[PDB]
């Protein structure tokens, strides 16, 4: 059950 | 929720405590379940909220399919600046839902009684896991969704207990899944990493930023890629390599202690191309021999909030074997079928091989984690390198 993820 | 180790520490789990899964402080030396197998299993669904019922979904309905579709699009996982949130696509959603050996009351609906709106969802999808020394058949969880306007309503301990008791009926009593979130007790911990593709775009909606001492020109040609691929004999995978496909996979994934144990059947599901979908590659040598293969998935983001981009197109890394091409090059290649497949990132975690490539690829860090868990099973946590299983 996914994150989302972005760019640190 | 928690989505640090740190916060986490200073929580209270008042569902989680009541679960058969290992507590957050302890450390685990134990291989088995946490609890043994229940003989006699609730015959009568649990009770929610009055004005809410149990509905099973039947994605084979195309109008009941496209409200599942406009449950998530409209209320599943958000980064954490409630930036960009995940657009599962309705023939995704088939993908990920109707594997081999798929049920129909595993894919658990929750309705307002009045209205028939589709306020709520989980599901469960079987799979056979190989955690360390140990094959077991388990359920793989996903898409738990509980429309914004039900939030905080203790509705998700509910969905929870209703998908694990339906899984107990089928005599199933271990599960996996992932969470962006920290729960007792993650078995694995990884990190998303991004390699962009179209650097203007990504910069436009915030999703990465321009390097204070980096300029945009600059930005563009350090992620420039070539037009085609460089290795020797690759192809769309067809019909006739389900057979190599499925072997390659199953010997290369012995190296990891968390994999899947797939069918054939199953490699043709989770591997077949299909456009929007899911893309694979194999590369076949100068013998006819298939000998690498690569695998990314189609899966899409809404930008919110944004007057003229509206959706951000992501590739996610799936499973790559290699036994004859070095893996950077195949991850090479997956980047430049990406960039000309349209997609605007390529996004892959930290497990398996893949620290090996992050780095010189030029992917960047990203936020956040993925945890990995395991329900009714207790064993030692393993680092992301270990870690052989990538979920939709
Ligand atoms: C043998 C078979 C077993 C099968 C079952 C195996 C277990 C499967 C487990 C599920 C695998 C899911 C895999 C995926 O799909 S992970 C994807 C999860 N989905 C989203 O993030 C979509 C956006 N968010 C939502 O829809 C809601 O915020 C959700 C539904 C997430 C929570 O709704 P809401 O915000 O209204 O919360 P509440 O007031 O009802 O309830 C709060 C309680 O719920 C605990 N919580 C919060 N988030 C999660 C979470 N992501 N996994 C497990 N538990 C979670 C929370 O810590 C608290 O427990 P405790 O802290 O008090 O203890």
């Amino acid at each position: 059950g996914k994150q989302n993820s972005k760019l640190r | 929720p928690a989505k640090t180790m740190e916060e986490a520490s200073k929580r209270s789990y008042q569902f989680w405590d009541t679960q058969p899964v290992p507590k957050l402080g302890e450390v685990v030396n134990t291989h088995g379940p946490v609890e043994p197998d229940k003989d006699n299993i609730r015959q009568e669904p649990y009770t929610l909220p009055q004005g809410f019922t149990w509905d099973a979904l039947d994605l084979g309905d195309r109008g009941v399919l496209k409200e599942l579709y406009t449950l998530l699009n409209e209320n599943y996982v958000e980064d954490d600046d409630n930036m960009f949130r995940f657009d599962y696509s309705p023939e995704f959603l088939l993908w990920a839902l109707r594997p081999p050996g798929w049920l129909p009351q595993w894919h658990c609906g929750v309705r307002v009684v009045s209205s028939r709106k589709l306020v709520g969802f989980i599901s469960a999808i079987p799979a056979n896991i190989h955690i360390y020394d140990t094959e077991k058949k388990m359920v793989e969880i996903n898409f738990l969704c509980v429309h914004k306007k039900l939030r905080s309503k203790r509705v998700a301990p509910v969905l929870i207990r209703e998908i694990t008791r339906r899984v107990h009926l089928e005599g199933i009593f271990q599960a996996v899944y992932t969470a962006g979130v920290v729960l007792p007790k993650p078995v694995g911990t990884c990190r998303y990493w991004h390699r962009s593709l179209n650097p203007r775009k990504l910069i436009e909606v915030k999703f990465s930023h321009l390097s204070r001492n980096m300029t945009m020109q600059r930005t563009m040609k350090l992620y420039r890629l070539p037009e085609t691929p460089k290795t020797a004999g690759l192809r769309p995978m067809e019909t006739k390599d389900i057979p190599v496909v499925h072997q390659l996979l199953t010997r290369y994934l012995k190296q990891f202690h968390l994999t899947p144990v797939m069918s054939q059947e199953e490699v043709e599901h989770w591997f077949y191309p299909q456009e929007n979908i899911i893309d694979t590659f194999v590369v076949e040598n100068a013998n006819g021999e298939v000998t690498d293969f690569l695998s990314f998935y189609t899966l899409p983001s809404t930008i919110m909030n944004h007057p003229t981009h509206k959706s951000l197109k992501a590739a996610y890394s799936f499973y790559n074997v290699h036994t004859q091409t070095p893996l950077l090059d195949l991850m090479s290649d997956a980047l430049v079928l990406a960039k000309m497949k349209g997609f605007d990132v390529f996004n892959a975690l930290d497990l398996m091989e893949n620290k090996t490539f992050l780095e010189k690829l030029k992917f960047g860090i990203g936020d956040g984690n993925l945890q990995y868990y395991l329900y009714n099973w207790k064993c030692p946590s393993m680092g992301a390198e270990k870690v052989g299983l990538v979920l939709q």
